[PDB]
């Protein structure tokens, strides 16, 4: 211990089309130990009903989880995922970029 | 093609916050099909893929008993490993276990697996012979001696060569419309000017299953390995996966670059270029 | 289907 910090990706299930319902994903991976906090944000505010996958791990023993919620992207609304883990001194914010 | 079944167990101590939590999940290839969580309100094995739902009550009862027993075994094991490493009662620790069977394209056993880690570091593993162990350190040597005394390897071998393969072959048949269907990636190249004399070319692969994919950039037919940014393959949430690879190129030179895509679902490998 | 594992055999 020997701890590993999460990789973080924030992206949509389907190509983003303003006004079209979709799914907002935050994939955290490569982390150890398994305890981790992940919030999805809409314009800086925490989205309420976010679901996640069952804890599993990769061949190198590092954990991964997918957090997701339905969302309808628009031109103005900003989305992000906020992650905290023991390896992090402060939460990490990764904004949703529809190009990534 | 080839196929595998795996169970992944995670046991996590948390002194002061109750007994260690035990989770088990089961996969066939990149598709999860069962879960168990000792922290659930009423812990029981629950289906996570539609093709397993048809299994009867005895199946679910067998699974649940097995995982409840494991919950108690892993609690003892965490106490044992704490001892082997002279660790305090204060800290949280994790044992992870993986095991299962790999089949070749013909349905034959290719090899079996059983490996464990403690706090994310390899601890002990069943060798490919399904007979002997590799222990990482003098603590794991204690486990090895215990398992050698109880003839664990012989029991592992029996399961891996028998029930493991038998049940995997069943699941593959019952879930044949999905587990034995490769969905090729949808692909395209995007262009993002960075400055006056550089642009990013990003190659996308979307909607594919299974997760295995190769996605490279070439310049003049030469691999651009060091210069390519390659994101980890990521789940879309609908069973499929996504990936991209990006290269920053000199303005005007975009056409000396090709994106190559290899995936089971493809009638043939793709060669893509930016199409202004 | 997971392997049946008695505690007296499989404990670490």
């Amino acid at each position: 211990m020997i701890q590993r910090t999460p990789k973080i990706q924030v992206y949509s299930r389907h190509p983003a089309e303003n006004g079209k319902s979709n799914f907002l994903n935050c994939y955290v991976s490569g982390f150890h130990p398994s305890d981790i906090e992940v919030d999805l944000l809409k314009n800086g505010e925490r989205i309420e009903k976010v679901e996640h996958s069952d804890l599993s791990f990769s061949k190198d023993w590092s954990f991964y989880l997918l957090y997701y919620t339905e969302f309808t992207p628009t031109e103005k609304d900003e989305y992000a995922c906020r992650v905290n883990h023991v390896t992090l001194s402060q939460p990490k914010i990764v904004k949703w970029d529809r190009d990534m | 093609g080839s196929h595998s079944m795996r169970y992944f167990y995670t046991a996590m101590s948390r002194p002061g916050r109750g007994e260690p939590r035990f989770i088990a999940v089961g996969y066939v290839d990149d598709t999860q099909f069962v879960r168990f969580d000792s922290d659930a309100a009423s812990p029981r094995t629950e289906p996570r893929a539609p093709w397993i739902e048809q299994e009867g009550p005895e199946y679910w009862d067998r699974n649940t008993q097995i995982f409840k027993t494991n919950t108690q075994t892993y609690r003892e094991s965490l106490r044992n490993l704490r001892g082997y490493y002279n660790q305090s009662e204060a800290g949280s620790h994790i044992i992870q276990r993986m095991y299962g069977c790999d089949l070749g394209p013909d349905g034959r056993l290719l090899r079996g697996h059983d490996q464990s880690a403690y706090d994310g570091k390899d601890y002990i593993a069943l060798n490919e012979d399904l007979s002997s162990w590799t222990a990482a350190d003098t603590a794991a040597q204690i486990t090895q001696r215990k398992w050698e005394a109880a003839r664990v390897a012989e029991q592992r071998r029996a399961y891996l060569e028998g029930l493991c393969v038998e049940w995997l072959r069943r699941y593959l048949e019952n879930g044949k419309e999905t587990l034995q269907r490769a969905d090729p990636p949808k692909t395209h190249v995007t262009h993002h000017p960075v400055s006056d004399h550089e642009a990013t070319l990003r190659c996308w692969a979307l909607g594919f299953y299974p997760a295995e994919i190769t996605l490279t950039w070439q310049r003049d037919g030469e691999d651009q390995t060091q210069d390519t940014e390659l994101v980890e393959t990521r789940p879309a949430g609908d069973r499929t996966f996504q990936k991209w690879a990006a290269v920053v190129v000199p303005s005007g030179e975009e056409q000396r670059y090709t994106c190559h895509v290899q995936h089971e679902g493809l009638p043939k490998p793709l060669t893509l270029r930016w199409e202004p | 289907c997971p392997s049946q594992e008695p505690m007296s055999i499989y404990v670490y």
